[PDB]
């Protein structure tokens, strides 16, 4: 049952909600250290962003909750916008503790925030810029910038551009949502990086090797999928037993009718409607002697992300049995095809009677150049089924960050009063966000960020300090490109998730 | 005293020291409160969710203290929330800043056998006067503007931007349905909590509104014998999965016999109770929901004691275990009963209207229930306020554009009056300010400031301050000619209720 | 562990004053109500002498005597314990000087014996005696209810106090042990101090509001069972055979049902009218359906009113305890002119009232049950107390320290016997007599002395009953006031100082005993 009241506690609450930031401090651009972190549950924990260790870390703070709530808030939506709304919030309330203590107290606290968070959305919209199918692009063509864009903006190669349109293409088959948990997208170790591939439904990396693996079918025109999340193994049905022997002839039974439990098992969905069966779990070899036994297909410990999206692309249902389940309950495509990729035993699930699941296939040959575009495809996807969701297309990289806090020092002049100070803070935070992707940049931030000034005393349109290109210019001509929606968001929640504790000095905590 | 043993909280020093300090130190988020205000407490009970709050009941609620007056005081701040919702986070601050007006006359050496007469002299001075400082009253209880201008002090007091369409979406919500004859409910027309949509979306679905899911079927009937069950299916022997695939093909089937045939007589009699809604404390098992809508009785999945308390008040409910077949002591009270889709959310409606028993109901929409509780504290304090029961509030001026009436008031018959009591007439003619204090002070200058250019207004009734510009150099909002305006009802309660506190705390020695 | 001689004395001295600076702040309307939340650990309030002490837990020896010779005095008087106390220790400062400046306490206590004669002769020497009238009465009460209470309060208190005065003067009692019955009850306002001229009923029925309004009472107050019991149990308990149970649970209801019918009967043979109700109460609880099937037919039955009110039931109303319905008259049983079942707050309480022969004229109190409801259910009865004695005396003097100036300079003037001997005790006697007067008129910001010369002067100039005015500290007439201090009252206070001031005055040493 425990308070803390006036400015001490409210200057209190800013660093716990600061310090986290300091660590996202530029975690978009990701260049930083970045440590690997083991919690007291033994879990090594690190992210590609701000978010997941956000996720990761708990405060007693109400406050410091917050603003990880709302960078959650702000993160689930588009995937992003986290570490941004985790720096601008806190930077509000980093600069106003100075402030605090010559006072913003009085409720002049809360207003100038969203008061001028308007002023932004109002140049937002006005300066916002819209794509479509035919308009610069095919809309594809946008997608595949705004790929290009988010693939490109960290390195990689011209497969960027290649995967540019090929990220595309499950996205535009999927599109509905802003993220891929219908695409997905599938690694492929083996190949080559020029060469990268979609599935119009969820191709299995690797299923596995058993007894009879070879001798069942790698492929099927009409796979009817029994999609497991339960194994069947030896140990599943166990073939372990005893009888008494005046007569060894028992020998023999005793197993054998535990044997024909094994199969019966498997085979209750093979003879029902199975040909396919993929588990998620074990396949043990007197189990795989039947499912050899059956010659439709067996699988075991196979990715459920891949089964439940198979789920999601046959139109089967995940099944936590081998037995009870129907022939509607199994999974079903035109194409079940294993063709080994490397040492991934690569199942080609296509032609299904809905196909949900359309995954993009990233092969690499390599292992590197992958992940560092599978982390840019999460970039292209957050992206590029963004871009196509709000087709106004505003620009980061400080292109409006320096161009809004350009007016928002401008907007100082008109305000003088207490909160003349939050517009200088409220301004500059916009450009607290480019004041390390210009490191990232190898820039200086502030003389950088004054040319961008004077570049918006010149300029203004997307002018803006692009780490994409580590230069200083035109943003959206810079293909610096992400819908002008998310700025809303994110601004809706700028100066508003800052506003939330500082409304409060007095807070009160209780056991109970 | 001059002894090892005996016991004490308080006494001697304490009695004039620590008995008035905390007591005004409880004032701090009334200090900060009544009156348009963004300063909020962030109180956590720790529910997992965060609890913004200026309401002072719910502030003290955690609040413990060994001042035996600060452990009692909150008893009249609380019995004031009972009879006016608004006015509460005046009752804390008025009287604390009133406290130690008196302590600093103990150091004068004024008597506690002295100095609180005084103030309750004045405090029927106040009484006296306060009436005639009445100006407006709610009239029409079915109009919106007439009820959402007493909202229009009291969810401001509370809190500040929001206000407006509460008290419009409050007297949307006509809680003159309850003619207010004498007659006002607070679970029939009850708050409704929708994840989402807007609090601007938060709406009145006239009935009872359980956001918990209408299962299968509607009602047979709209008259329902409403089954209330806590767990009416549970399940009855749930089926088992052994190997981490199947346990035994065999063993499958006996458990479901037990279910089905079970949740057969179950439901049937549940049919056989007559229930045309089953409202399921606990879940419910699909060979039931089956029941349930073969034997045409409106399924709810789940329900919170949220629904079954309601249920129990309005339908004249238990809320019963079952895995038996049922009788209703339950029956329905209501007229009607609905899936609606309200907060755009498929929700259980239970209806009717009436003057009296009628559910007529709020809706609240928010992302959360921080948003949609602190709001509804700030709205239902005036939804409380609204609660008079003498239908014309007797609207005095509102956002306490009165203290400056009644400061001069008390002020000249303080200087009326001889004797120290003069004084504390003339120091009950003071904390006026408080509030006009509190509202400058969230509003960010000081009450000398406003209340001397309100003692140049003198007699005025209208303009006084809040949170706003117009609260902070102008010293003047127009809270008597409004929109903005309160009942003489919380007049007649918090002057004599804080007072009431504040007459033998000081007095209590041991 | 010992401590000698002064050691011990020194102990005895010291409790004493904070007691007193209690009631210094506790005495009269000039004293102040005390809130306890540690002394019981209870969260509580008071004014009075006696019953502060008692509230604490008090770990100190000295004041482990200190609850006790108050209580005896309470019981009578319900004043003079906020002021026996102050008389004590106020003559253990004497008594200590005087030892401080030598003596022995047998010396010292010598003086007492003619000072505390002489001061209990000036009882008979000055006491008034007054006309025993509800005006007269009503200021004995106040005087104790603003010694306790607001005199606001105290009138509040006042007229049930001699409401029921002349009450028990109705049932040819002196002293109150009935009609001294002070009823709680649930309200926003403790402000309601009211009279029932019967009792206040407990609960109606568990089935509420059978008859609600009973204009003409029958009353059967009867510990019967309508409920006997519905439940499952084989002897009385749960036996070891399970299927031997509910076979006696019917007859159970049954003999329920034997009771219930003989009602039907009973009302019948009684009333045959909803009008003149019979009433059935029971200091068992009572079936629903049992009241159900009475409550149709006009019938209030109620259930779990205590003992006490099957007494004051059987009692106030002319009322009967028969224990089998059966068949029974309307005379068979008493008769209340109003029985009705009322709630405000959550219980409905019965008012069985215009009780015939009453024995008991309730005195009801609304308000929220707190200890402020209580804080105004002792002064009532502390004040019933004072005016119980002033019903028992046909004399009482005057309050406001009056008495002393008459008394106390008397013997201020003279030793009793005139000589040193008793000096030594007159000195403390006379001394200890001014504390009351001089307390709550210096509490007031008037110094003793000037005030005292006065109502001193003031008696010896007119020979005066004259009074303080306890909130303005100021000579006052306490003769005319209402201030009054009952001869039973006054009298036991300067034994029960006497009593304990000497022992404690005659042991010098004190040792742990184990």
């Amino acid at each position: 049952t425990d308070s803390s009241q006036g400015i001490p506690q409210l200057v209190s609450n800013i660093s716990a909600c600061q310090v986290i930031a300091e660590a996202v401090r530029t975690t978009l651009g990701p260049r930083g250290m970045d440590k690997l972190i083991v919690d007291g549950r033994g879990k090594a924990t690190i992210s590609n962003d701000g978010a997941t260790i956000l996720k990761l870390l708990d405060v007693v703070h109400p406050a410091a909750k917050t603003l990880v709530d709302i960078a959650k808030s702000q993160d689930a939506e588009v995937g992003d916008g986290t570490t941004s709304v985790t720096l601008l919030a806190a930077e509000f309330l980093k600069q106003v503790k100075p402030y605090v203590e010559e006072g913003l107290h009085p409720q002049i606290i809360i207003r100038a925030f969203r008061t001028a968070t308007q002023l932004a959305v109002n140049k937002i919209k006005e300066i916002a810029v819209t794509v479509k199918k035919a308009d610069k692009v095919e809309q594809r063509k946008l997608l595949e910038k705004c790929a290009m864009t988010a693939l490109s903006s960290k390195l990689i190669s011209q497969q960027k551009a290649f995967f540019a349109k090929m990220v595309v293409d499950a996205v535009m088959m999927l599109d509905d949502l802003l993220q891929l948990k219908m695409i997905g997208i599938k690694k492929v170790q083996g190949g080559a990086l020029e060469d990268s591939q979609l599935v119009a439904g969820v191709a299995f990396k690797k299923t596995f090797s058993y007894a009879g693996f070879e001798m069942q079918p790698k492929k099927y025109h009409n796979p009817k999928i029994a999609l497991l999340n339960v194994e069947l193994e030896l140990k599943a049905e166990k073939d372990n037993a005893e009888i008494r022997v005046h007569t060894v002839e028992d020998y023999q039974a005793i197993v054998d009718a535990e044997w024909n439990i094994l199969y019966d098992k498997l085979e209750k969905i093979h003879h029902s409607g199975a040909k396919v069966v993929l588990s998620k779990l074990p396949i043990g070899d007197v189990a795989t002697q039947y499912f050899a036994d059956r010659d439709m297909f067996c699988a075991g410990r196979v990715p459920e992300e891949d089964l439940k999206r198979t789920m999601m692309a046959c139109g089967g249902s995940i099944q936590t049995s081998v037995n009870a389940l129907s022939a509607d309950v199994l999974g079903r495509c035109q194409v079940f095809e294993e063709t080994q990729i490397g040492g991934e035993r690569y199942n080609f699930f296509t032609g299904c009677p809905k196909a949900k699941t359309c995954t993009f296939i990233l092969r690499g040959g390599a292992e590197q150049f992958m992940e560092e575009t599978e982390r840019s495809l999460h970039d292209a996807i957050m992206i590029v089924r963004r871009a196509i969701k709000n087709d106004s297309v505003v620009a980061g990289g400080g292109a409006i960050e320096m161009e809004l806090s350009k007016y928002l020092r401008d907007y100082s002049r008109t305000i003088p009063g207490k909160q003349q100070l939050l517009i200088g803070a409220y301004a500059k935070a916009l450009e607290i966000i480019p004041r390390q992707l210009c490191d990232n940049a190898g820039f200086d931030a502030t003389n950088i960020l004054n040319k961008l000034r004077a570049r918006h005393a010149q300029g203004g349109t997307w002018y803006g300090v692009d780490i994409n290109n580590e230069d200083i210019a035109d943003n959206f001509e810079a293909f610096v490109w992400e819908p002008a929606m998310v700025r809303i968001n994110a601004l809706t929640a700028a100066s508003e998730a800052a506003c939330l504790i500082v409304s409060v000095d007095e807070t009160i905590k209780n056991p109970r | 005293m001059l002894k090892e043993g005996a016991k004490h909280f308080s006494g001697l020093e304490e009695a004039v020291y620590r008995n008035i300090q905390a007591c005004k130190e409880l004032a701090q988020t009334t200090r900060t409160a009544y009156g348009p205000n963004g300063m909020n407490k962030m109180v956590i009970n720790h529910l997992e969710k965060l609890f913004v709050t200026n309401d002072a009941a719910t502030i003290l609620r955690e609040l413990e203290v060994q001042h035996p007056a600060a452990k009692m005081i909150v008893m009249a701040s609380h019995m004031q929330e009972q009879e006016v919702g608004d006015g509460t986070n005046f009752v804390l601050v008025f009287a604390g800043a009133l406290l130690e007006l008196a302590e600093e006359l103990l150091r004068i050496g004024l008597s506690v056998s002295e100095v609180i007469e005084g103030y309750e002299i004045a405090c029927r001075k106040a009484h006296e006067i306060l009436p005639n400082l009445v100006c407006c009253s709610a009239k029409n209880l079915r109009d919106i503007d007439e009820v959402s201008s007493l909202l229009r002090t009291s969810i401001m007091s509370k809190q500040y931007g929001n206000e407006v369409f509460l008290a419009k979406l409050i007297a949307q919500a006509c809680v003159s349905i309850f003619p207010d004859s004498g007659h006002f409910n607070v679970d029939n027309i009850r708050v409704c909590k929708i994840l989402g949509s807007g609090i601007s979306s938060s709406s009145v679905l006239h009935g009872m509104v359980f956001k918990k899911e209408t299962e299968g079927d509607v009602t047979s009937v709209k008259d329902a014998k409403i089954a209330v069950y806590s767990c009416p299916f549970d399940g009855m022997i749930t089926e088992t999965k052994g190997t981490v695939l199947i346990k035994t093909a065999e063993e499958l089937m006996n458990f479901s016999k037990g279910e089905e045939n079970l949740m057969d007589a179950q439901v049937k009699a549940i049919a056989d109770t007559g229930a045309n809604v089953v409202v399921t404390g606990g879940k419910v098992a699909d060979m039931a929901l089956h029941y349930a809508n073969k034997y045409n009785i409106m399924l709810v999945r789940l329900n919170s004691k949220w629904d079954l308390r309601r249920l129990c008040k309005t339908v004249g409910a238990t809320a019963l275990p079952r895995l038996t077949p049922p009788v209703l002591e339950e029956m329905g009270h209501c007229d009607s009963v609905y899936l609606s889709e309200v907060g755009d959310t498929q929700v259980v409606v239970f209806k009717h209207e009436k003057e009296d028993g009628a559910i007529s109901t709020i809706v609240l929409r928010g992302s959360t229930d921080n948003l949609m509780d602190d709001i509804e504290r700030a709205v239902d304090d005036g939804v409380n306020t609204f609660k008079v029961l003498t239908r014309d509030k007797r609207l005095v001026p509102g956002g306490g554009a009165t203290e400056i009436e009644l400061a001069k008031q008390i002020t000249s018959y303080g200087e009326t009056c001889p004797g120290l009591e003069q004084y504390a007439i003339k120091k009950f003619a003071e904390a006026f300010e408080a509030i006009p204090r509190a509202l400058a002070e969230n509003s960010g200058v000081k009450a000398n400031e406003v209340i001397s250019k309100l003692y140049a207004v003198h007699q005025e009734g209208n303009k006084n301050v809040g949170l706003d510009i117009e609260a902070e150099v102008p010293a003047v909002k127009d809270m008597l000619e409004a929109g903005i305006l309160d009942t003489y009802l919380g007049k007649y309660w918090a002057i004599k209720l804080a007072t009431n506190a504040a007459v033998t705390v000081l007095r209590v020695d041991q | 562990e010992v401590a000698r001689a002064q050691a011990a004395l020194a102990v005895n001295i010291s409790a004493a004053r904070g007691l007193q600076d209690v009631l210094r702040t506790n005495l009269g309307p000039k004293g102040t109500m005390k809130m306890l939340v540690s002394g019981a650990g209870d969260i509580k309030l008071t004014k009075d002498g006696n019953v502060l002490l008692h509230e604490m837990q008090i770990q100190h020896p000295t004041a482990s005597l200190i609850a006790k010779v108050a209580t005896a005095q309470d019981d009578i008087t319900g004043d003079g314990t906020t002021s026996n106390v102050l008389i004590i220790g106020e003559l253990l400062k004497q008594a200590d000087l005087y030892i401080s400046e030598g003596l022995h306490p047998r010396i010292i206590t010598e003086g007492f014996e003619a000072a505390k004669e002489k001061a209990l002769q000036f009882l008979e020497e000055v006491k008034v005696s007054r006309e025993m009238d509800r005006e007269t009465l009503i200021d004995v009460a106040r005087t104790s209810l603003r010694t306790k209470v607001h005199a606001e309060l105290a009138d509040v208190l006042t007229e049930a106090v001699v409401d029921s005065i002349l009450a028990i003067k109705k049932q040819d009692e002196p002293i109150d042990l009935f009609m001294i019955e002070i009823m709680e009850m649930k309200h926003k306002s403790e402000t309601d101090t009211s009279l029932i001229r019967g009792l206040v009923l407990d609960h109606g029925a568990r089935h509420p509001d059978m008859k609600k309004r009973v204009e003409d009472a029958y009353i059967l107050t009867c510990n019967v069972s309508l409920e006997y019991e519905k439940t499952e149990v084989n002897s009385g308990f749960f036996y070891k055979s399970a299927e031997e149970r509910e076979k006696l649970v019917k007859a159970e209801r049954k003999f329920i049902e034997d009771r219930v019918k003989k009602i039907i009967e009973l009302k019948r043979k009684v009333c045959g009218d909803s009008d003149k109700g019979f009433v059935v109460i029971n200091q068992k609880g009572i079936d629903p359906f049992s009241l159900d099937a009475l409550s149709k037919e006009g019938i209030v039955a109620l259930r779990r009113a205590k003992r006490r009110n099957m007494e004051r039931l059987t009692l106030a109303c002319g009322g009967v305890a028969l224990n089998s319905f059966d068949d029974l008259s309307p005379d068979c049983l008493g008769h209340a002119g109003l029985v009705y079942e009322y709630t405000l707050g959550e219980e409905k309480f019965t008012f069985i009232e215009k009780c015939n022969n009453p024995r008991s004229v309730t005195l009801l109190i609304k308000g929220p049950n707190k200890h402020t409801l209580t804080q105004i259910k002792d002064a009532v009865r502390d004040g019933l107390r004072a005016v119980k004695n002033a019903i028992d005396d046909g004399c009482v003097v005057p309050g406001a320290g009056a008495v002393e100036v008459a008394m106390a300079e008397a013997l201020i003037k003279h030793k009793p016997s005139v000589k040193g001997r008793a000096q030594l005790g007159v000195q403390a006697f006379a001394d200890a007599l001014l504390i009351i007067p001089k307390v709550l008129a210096q509490n007031s910001g008037f110094d003793l002395q000037e005030t005292l010369v006065k109502i001193q002067a003031e008696h010896s100039e007119s020979g005066q009953l004259v009074g303080v005015d306890l909130n303005t500290g100021e000579p006052m007439v306490a003769a005319e006031v209402g201030v009054w201090d009952n001869y039973c009252v006054k009298k036991q206070l300067l034994h029960s100082c006497t009593v304990i001031a000497t022992n404690i005055l005659l042991v010098d040493e004190i040792m742990r005993a184990g």
